[PDB]
RNA sequence: CGCCGCCAAGGUAU
């Protein structure tokens, strides 16, 4: 009798099969190669380390940060990765020699997040004072500084199709920018509690937003409120979305929640227990990412642990 | 018999020599000789005991 | 010496009431004879308001008579256990009840 | 029987709080050292 | 039309801001270049890699002494290798506190 | 010399005085302490005279310093002998 | 010159014991000019090495 | 310092809620061995020192000069050590007043206040520094200045209780190597008779001393009125900047008489390790004592195959000799519990390149199995609750 | 969803905030949940006898 | 078979 009730697509559930816990300091971000070999992560240990995806072994670690690492990403066109954190430094970690070659600097405050353009050699970075900034690779000069916010900007994404830059900030607004002129295209005001997670899908339009109160959904041209989701009332940090229609939201109380793209239906409502050293309430999901096959999910939580989920080859998980 | 301690005494003796040299901001062998060191307090000086001139 | 007369004790009470708890040099700067450590000793010995310096009871005595037999020494170990917490009133109770059991 | 203080089993084990079906790793050691690259270019 | 101090308004030819690494190394075909990304399955390869990686681990001397035999070394064995991230109770902290101080 | 890790001081200081100015400031500080404690406790009978000594007014008693007054809250309880004055003020309880 | 990354070599006691005791037939000591001539059978573990000219 | 002091109050908290780590019979048997040792040695107990003691000032002046030696520089502290030297010079001007004040502290006072701790930054070495209030420092200084001379007068200590009053290179070669070369048939090498030394440390010997068992042990040799005083001074509230934590199980060693406690605990650990018969062979009868390693009736020397022993403060040194069948039986008794051979790439000289390889220890299988076997054989008859090796 | 005032030892801020109550600022400043173990007795009299 | 060669900010307030 409910609207859009008979038509969700049946996603098989996710289950634990290995955990990765080697850090000494809060692990913060997860990135993965497009070549399905390993995945890179940073921590408050000031030691970025990569982990093999299949075997789980530690491939190598490397240090050099003065403060914690709040973002890490690897490029697809180029054989090197980028990292950033609260030491006011964005480091360009070469992978042919495991060293820093660029050492971006110019931010007047700390650095929260970063993102790459999939086609061209530019980079976007969201910081703590009020701004997001464009870093030009091969020049390491700030082309545009995006100054329209009144608080810190939590996450940032950019793509090839217009509009380019999506910045969700701690002054409870999102805005979508123009990468050419530097002025903003559209500002988006909802979410009484501030927005901390946006993501591209990447197949078709309708990107999503993330906030503690009534998590929403948007559109690429002209802006359009498509749908709001159910009562996921925890304070959240991360969103990750798959092309076949399943989505995952990672929060601060340890509760991570699955969704679907066809309807907006909460499927599993799974909670992660603590590995022995942690206390009763320390678990908070600060990173989550799929594989490039999107057959494996893996999260980095506030218990200094990466938990890895696979599928479940059963059938009796039907939607009521 | 212990050669590694005879090396350590030569390493640390010239190191405290250099520490007294940088207090004068001189660091010179010819301007600031070891005659300044190896002289007793009764005639004046600092007064130290040589183990670097032992031909390790 | 440390005679610890009441005219300095009430001043120390007012100094603990105004300034704080782990704030000892600033309140021993106004006594002309005492340092911080002796003021700490008396305030954790006599001037704390949770100290039950009187009203000896029956249950705590029968608690300590088979607690001073578990350990013959270590009266400061059993001082948070009893709740008398002065660590010298337990010694007075012990020698007084051993004088009453001998007479 | 009394337990000693120099081991002092303060916590439930990860295997008995996560189940025997999952894997746990206590990896704090690096193979493949800093000289050995990851890309291994055409040379 | 009136940019910041970095563009035109300054002659501060500052250190750490130089044309260093003015060429970009491109990921060629023997690595995981996107031309080989747009057609590979990514799913069977990870499955066979994890299946290949899962199989990698396959008298008349002391008759007067008091304690004749304690019969236990650790009372089970000495192989635990567990992980407690509470930094006061970690075994690395236990070795730190039993080695350096005495 | 280690100019950064030495016990330092500011120029033109003058230092700190002898015992006389130190315990003068100590007695003035204890005076301010006693006045603020009677301000919190709200005692209307504490009175200072024309020579820097303390007086209990219902007591009509002298006190040479601060702790002489602020130990006089337990002995010769005339504060309960003002019950007769309260009975004169009001014939019922 | 100053040495490079290959400062400390490490071989445990039983292996270099079975390799080297006072056992080799020595007639003359192997000089350093023999190794600078060619460091391949008189010296072990080479790297960052260049190879010189012989008999113009 | 914050980390070690919070770990110390955590282990003092975990001793109470978990009970004693020592078992009941584990302590009763130690007490029985000590009373058998004291009835064998006929060591009459230390009486209480009277007020009319004969050589009474002659120890108090020693204790006061021992305290006065540590004050030569006069860039000193504001109150505590200046009133320390003030109490020392008041004891100088009136010896009898401080002499009876020690007795006033010594009969009825067993609840003592804050002492302070600092650490020495000796760069991969740290010793704590416990500075105690001087009103207790004069008392326990006169206490151990009485107790050491009183214990060695009626020979409480066997000659292996070291460092004693000769010199330590006599302890090292000229009574030790001169001890081992003068033995009967030192090397024989034709019947499998071999010499072998062990050197170990009593790890955490200081902290793992329960004060109840300690008080019940040292009231046998010392009068109980000051034995309770000694085992009541061993716990105070350890003072720091913000952490005022008390003590219950581990003794603090910044006091004067704590060295006597350490050496008596070492002696009772020796008679747990060496037993009662071999120690009676080594130290001999009370009517005719022995030297450091000199023995009587050298046929007795050939028996009980461990040859000779010394105990530095927390470090024991054993020279011991085996024949063929005894060492074979000891190795085959060790190998019943330990499978998986050739696991001996750790023992002895593998990283210590201080000697050449012909001078270093070669790792032959029989010798390294004998070494690990006698390490196990000294690893037992020494339970984990008192010390560990 | 409110907060009590701060009863800190070092504050160096707005108000040190002394009421008549809020003095110990803990449960009892020290607690062991049983305060003793009975095996002490299994030691103690076992030595005594 | 033969190291090593020293300036300044750190203090006489703004
Ligand atoms: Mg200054």
């Amino acid at each position: 009798k409910a609207p859009t009730m008979p038509k969700p697509q049946w996603h098989p559930p996710w289950k634990l099969y290995r955990v990765i816990s080697g850090h000494l300091g809060w692990v913060r971000c997860i990135a993965v190669e497009p070549g399905n070999q390993w995945f890179v992560t940073g921590s408050a240990d000031r030691t970025i380390k990569i982990w093999d995806l299949a075997s789980g072994k530690l491939k190598l670690s490397l240090t050099g940060h003065i403060s914690t690492v709040r973002g890490v990403i690897v490029s697809t066109r180029s054989p090197y990765l980028f990292s950033c954190g609260e030491d006011k430094q964005v480091k360009c970690w070469d992978l042919e020699y495991n060293k820093v070659i660029r050492h971006y600097h110019g931010h007047l405050s700390a650095v929260y997040g970063l993102d790459l353009h999939p086609t061209i050699d530019v980079l976007v970075t969201c910081s703590r004072d009020s701004t997001a900034r464009i870093w030009d690779v091969r020049t390491k000069a700030s082309v545009h500084t995006l100054s329209g916010h009144t608080n810190a900007v939590a996450t940032v994404r950019c793509q090839a199709a217009e509009p380019q830059i999506i910045t969700g900030s701690h002054d409870t607004t999102i805005r979508l920018w123009d990468l050419v002129a530097g002025k903003t295209r559209v500002t988006l005001t909802n979410h009484k509690k501030s927005v901390r997670a946006v993501v591209l899908h990447p197949r078709h339009y309708t990107f999503a937003s993330g906030s503690p109160d009534n998590i929403k959904q948007w559109k690429f041209p002209d802006g359009s409120f498509i749908q709001n989701l159910s009562g996921h009332n925890a304070i959240i940090n991360t969103l990750t979305v798959n092309s076949d229609g399943v989505l995952v939201s990672g929060a601060d109380n340890g509760t991570m929640h699955l969704w679907d793209w066809r309807t907006g239906y909460n499927f599993q409502r799974v909670h992660a227990a603590v590995q022995p050293g942690s206390l009763d309430s320390e678990s908070g999901i600060f990173a989550c990412a799929f594989d490039q096959s999107e057959s494996r999910l893996l999260t980095a939580e506030a218990d200094k642990t990466i938990k890895v989920y696979r599928e479940d080859d059963t059938a009796t998980e039907e939607t009521h | 018999n212990t050669q590694e301690l005879l090396d350590l005494l030569v390493k640390c003796e010239n190191k405290i020599q250099t520490r007294i040299k940088i207090g004068l901001n001189s660091k010179m062998p010819s301007r600031f000789p070891p005659v300044v060191f190896y002289t007793p307090k009764e005639l004046g000086g600092l007064g130290m005991l040589s183990m670097g001139h032992v031909l390790i | 010496g440390g005679v610890w007369r009441n005219t300095e004790d009430e001043i120390l009470k007012a100094a603990v009431m105004k300034y704080g708890k782990n704030q000892w040099s600033r309140i021993a700067s106004l006594l002309h004879r005492k340092s911080a450590k002796q003021c700490k000793a008396r305030w954790y010995e006599w001037l704390d308001p949770s100290i039950k310096k009187t009203e000896w009871s029956r249950e705590e005595e029968e608690k300590l008579l088979h607690l001073a037999k578990l350990m013959p020494t270590q009266w400061r170990t059993i001082a948070p256990i009893i709740g008398r917490t002065a660590a010298q009133c337990l010694e007075h109770y012990e020698f007084l009840l051993d004088k009453a059991a001998q007479r | 029987e009394v337990v000693l203080h120099e081991d002092k089993k303060y916590y439930p084990t990860a295997e008995e709080v996560y189940g025997p079906e999952v894997e746990t790793i206590v990896q704090e050691e690096d193979t493949q050292p800093l000289t050995e690259p990851i890309i291994k270019p055409v040379k | 039309k009136g940019e910041g101090d970095l563009s035109q308004l300054s002659k501060q030819y500052s250190s750490r801001d130089l044309p260093s690494h003015t060429k970009i190394k491109y990921r060629q075909t023997t690595q995981d270049a996107p031309e080989e990304v747009r057609n590979r399955d990514f799913r069977r390869e990870l499955e066979e890699r994890e299946r290949a990686a899962a199989r990698e681990k396959n008298r008349r001397w002391d008759d007067d002494v008091v304690f004749k035999n304690c019969a236990k070394g650790v009372d089970d064995q000495k192989k635990d290798k567990r992980f407690v991230n509470d930094t006061l109770r970690s075994e690395f902290h236990k070795k730190f506190m039993e080695k350096y101080i005495k | 010399m280690d100019f950064q890790h030495r016990p330092g001081g500011k120029t033109g200081s003058g230092g700190v005085a002898s015992s006389s100015e130190s315990n003068r400031d100590r007695r003035e500080r204890l005076r301010q302490l006693a006045l603020e404690t009677i301000d919190i406790n709200k005692d209307p009978y504490f009175m200072k005279n024309h020579l820097g000594s303390y007086e209990c007014k219902l007591c009509l008693t002298l006190h040479n310093n601060e702790g002489s007054y602020l130990a006089h809250t337990q002995g010769k309880k005339h504060q309960t002998n003002l019950a007769r004055r309260a009975a004169k003020e009001a014939k019922e309880a | 010159f100053e040495p490079l990354v290959r400062d400390i070599n490490l071989q445990d006691e039983d292996w270099n014991e079975f390799n080297d005791i006072n056992k080799i037939i020595i007639r003359q000591p192997i000089r350093t000019e023999y190794k600078i001539a060619f460091p391949y059978l008189y010296n072990n573990l080479p790297h960052h090495v260049h190879l010189t000219w012989y008999h113009t | 310092t914050r980390l070690y002091l919070k770990a110390e109050q955590e282990r003092q908290h975990n001793y109470l809620k978990d009970g004693p780590y020592i078992t009941a019979e584990e302590a009763v048997a130690v007490y029985t061995t000590t009373v058998h040792w004291l009835e064998s040695r006929r060591f009459s107990p230390i009486p209480f020192p009277p007020l009319s003691y004969k050589h009474d000032t002659k120890l108090l002046i020693l204790a006061l000069e021992r305290l006065k030696e540590a004050y030569s520089v006069k860039s000193r502290l504001n109150q505590s050590q200046r009133e320390e030297l003030g109490l020392i010079e008041q004891a100088y001007d009136n010896p009898h007043e401080a002499l009876s004040r020690i007795k006033r502290h010594l009969l009825t006072q067993r609840a003592f206040k804050e002492v302070g701790i600092e650490f020495m930054d000796l760069y991969s070495h740290l010793v704590p520094v416990y500075d105690v209030e001087p009103l207790e420092k004069i008392t326990d200084a006169y206490l151990d200045q009485y107790l050491w001379y009183e214990a060695d007068k009626r020979r409480l200590f066997p000659p292996w209780i070291k460092p004693a009053d000769t010199e330590p290179p006599p302890l090292l070669v000229y009574k030790w190597c001169q001890g081992i070369n003068n033995l009967q048939d030192v090397w024989e090498t034709s019947e499998g008779e071999c010499n072998v030394m062990l050197e170990s440390r009593f790890e955490k010997m200081y902290e793992k001393i329960d004060l109840t068992l300690l008080n019940r042990l040292l009231r046998l040799i010392v009068d109980h009125n000051i034995a309770d005083y000694m085992t009541a001074k061993n716990n105070v509230v350890i003072n720091y900047k913000d952490m005022n934590h008390t003590n219950s199980y581990g003794i603090i060693r910044g006091l004067q008489f704590a060295s006597f406690i350490v050496q008596y605990y070492g002696l009772v650990m020796d008679l747990l390790v060496l037993g009662l018969h071999r120690a009676s062979e080594m130290a001999g009868p009370p009517q005719m004592p022995n030297d450091f390693l000199s023995f009587q009736d050298i046929a007795t020397e050939a028996a009980h195959p461990i040859r000779l022993f010394c105990r530095y403060i927390d470090r024991i040194h054993i020279f011991f000799r085996f024949t063929a069948d005894e060492a074979r039986d000891l190795i085959q008794r060790y190998l019943t519990e330990h499978p998986d051979p050739n696991n001996e790439n750790i023992v002895g000289y593998n990283n210590k390149k201080c000697w050449p390889r012909d001078a270093r220890m070669r790792l032959m299988k029989h010798d390294v199995n004998l070494g690990r076997a006698v390490f196990w054989d000294i690893k037992n008859r020494l339970p984990r609750s008192v010390t560990t090796v | 969803w409110k907060i009590p005032p701060c009863i800190s030892n070092w504050k160096n801020a707005k108000g040190y905030t002394i009421p008549l109550d809020k003095r110990l600022a803990a449960d009892g400043r020290g607690l062991q949940t049983v305060h003793i173990n009975e095996n002490f007795a299994k030691l103690a009299e076992a030595l005594y006898i």
